[PDB]
This record gives C-alpha cells, structure tokens and sequence, in this order.
C-alpha cells in the first residue's frame, strides 16, 4: 500500500547535554534507584 | 505451641505479648493481612525493642530482602 | 549496587530455615512462618548479651518468678 | 523532545535481550539462554523441599529434577536452536 517510513534514532547522550549538572545527577539518581527496583520486578515475576 | 511461660518484662518480652495479644492469636487466614498491614510497626518494635531486629535493616532505615543489596 | 536476585532471597530464606544451624538472631520475613522466627531460640541471649543489637537486657528474654523475685 | 524510554518484544529468539543477542553475537550466553529456556517453559523455578531435601532454583518442567545453571545451556541448546527463530512451521503453535 506504498507504505513507506524512516525514523531516526539519535543516541541517549545528545540529550543529556541539554540540560545542567545537577539535573543530570539528580536524573542519574533517579534512574539507578528505578533500575535496581527494576531488576528486582522482574527478577521476582520471571521466577515466580 | 502456647504454654504459659513466666519472663522478666523487658521491651522484648513486652513485645513477645503484644504480638500475642495482636498477631499470633489471630487465625492462619488472618495472620497474612494483618503481617502486611502492621510490617512497618512490626519491623519498628523488631528493631528497636527485640533481641531479633528486623534484619532488613541497613544503617538503621527499615528494607526488605529484595530492597538491600548483597554488600 | 545490586538489590537481591529473587532466587538468592529464595535461597536465603532456605538456609535459614535450614535445621542443622542455629536459629538465625533475625526475622528474615514477616510471612506464616514469622511467630516460629520470632520465638525460636530466645533463651541464649539472656547469658549472651554479647550477641545483642547493643547489648542490652531490654531486647532479650529472661525466664523468671514472679514471686521468688522477691 | 521525544525519547524512546522502553522497549520489548516477543519474536521466533523470543525477548528483546535474546533476539539482540542471537542477533549480535550469535549465541546465547549464560543468560540469554536460561532467559530462552524459562520462556520456552525447558526449565521452570522451583523453591521448597524437593525429593526431601530444600531446593531452590531451577528445575526441568516435565521431570522436574534440579537443573543447574551451568548445565541448562549443556540440556537445552539444542532445543532452543532446533526451535526458535525461523525453522518448519509447527502445527501446533498454528491448530495444527
């Protein structure tokens, strides 16, 4: 049906330097504390 | 298996009772709920007033097993 | 900066329910098994206060009389 | 500013990790291949008393004998190769 599509996907780290240091730091945080809750989800519901 | 026992009223000895009066007399179906309803409270009285602390417990925050890391 | 694998909190909480050990001086989980836990093995601690969060009494079970304490 | 926060998918190397695996280095590691045979249902997870003794970990799902890490690749790669990714179509994942 002549679909024709092209997406780009530019890497994570050309967004992180838009933005300051301690927003950086914080979202770190923030995203270490998600992932370790994370792995232990989906650890817990593989298993179980 | 509840017999009377007789023990010096320390805080873990009060906390023995309490649990006896509050969670262990209450039915096998009833015992889950009320665990998870009163962790926090269980997991405070455990760590504070108990010669069995919570062990879930790193630099005195309550955790969880699945909330501490293997360090 | 890895929270347990659910396999290893499995398994911790076998081995300490494992018999051949000595009862573990915690309470790993509050599930069914939490009054076994929680008075299992309450007697050494009153001459082992050394083995005490801070070595103190208060948390610690020592059997008595009420009226031979006098 | 749009960002792809997550993503998944189910397909013939089942999950996003093992397909990118099989896909990159062309194997399973350790990992991926105990991730493809739980999603297989090869091995499922046992905890509690098994044949008397306390067990936890992963067992076979039909004999349901203890299978340790290091030997569910020795057990299951063979399946897991003959039947995943693009292979004769089965007709019982299709109503015969």
């Amino acid at each position: 049906g002549q679909k024709g599509g092209q997406a780009i996907v530019v890497h994570p780290d050309y967004l992180y330097g838009a933005i300051t240091e301690d927003r950086y730091n914080e979202y770190v945080a923030k995203v270490s504390a998600r992932e370790k809750s994370a792995y232990k989800f989906f650890h817990n519901g593989m298993i179980y | 298996m509840g017999e009377p026992i007789h023990k010096i009223a320390t805080r873990g000895v009060m906390l023995w009772k309490e649990f006896d009066e509050t969670i262990f007399n209450l039915p096998k179906n009833k015992l889950v709920p009320t665990l998870e309803a009163k962790r926090d409270y269980i997991i405070s009285r455990l760590n504070a007033d108990f010669q069995k602390p919570w062990f879930a417990t790193v630099n005195g925050q309550a955790r969880d097993l699945a909330t501490m890391t293997y360090e | 900066e890895q929270f347990l694998n659910a396999q290893d909190i499995d398994h911790f909480l076998s081995m300490c329910q494992n018999p051949m050990q000595k009862p573990v001086p915690f309470v790993p989980v509050l599930d069914r098994r939490f009054e076994i836990f929680f008075k299992k093995d309450s007697l050494w601690q009153s001459e082992h206060l050394e083995a005490v969060v801070d070595q103190d009494v208060q948390r610690t079970c020592i059997l008595h009389g009420p009226v031979a304490a006098q | 500013v749009i960002v792809v926060t997550g993503f998944a998918e189910v397909g013939p190397w089942g999950s996003a990790r093992t397909r990118w695996e099989m896909e990159a280095f062309g194997e399973f590691s350790l990992e991926g291949c105990v991730e493809m045979a739980w999603i297989m249902g090869f091995i499922s997870y046992h905890n509690g008393n098994l044949k008397g003794r306390p067990y936890t970990g992963w067992v076979d799902s039909k004999t349901k004998e203890p299978v340790d890490d290091k030997d569910v690749k020795a057990k299951y790669e063979t399946s897991i190769l003959e039947h995943s990714g693009i292979r004769l179509i089965e007709p019982e994942l299709f109503n015969g």
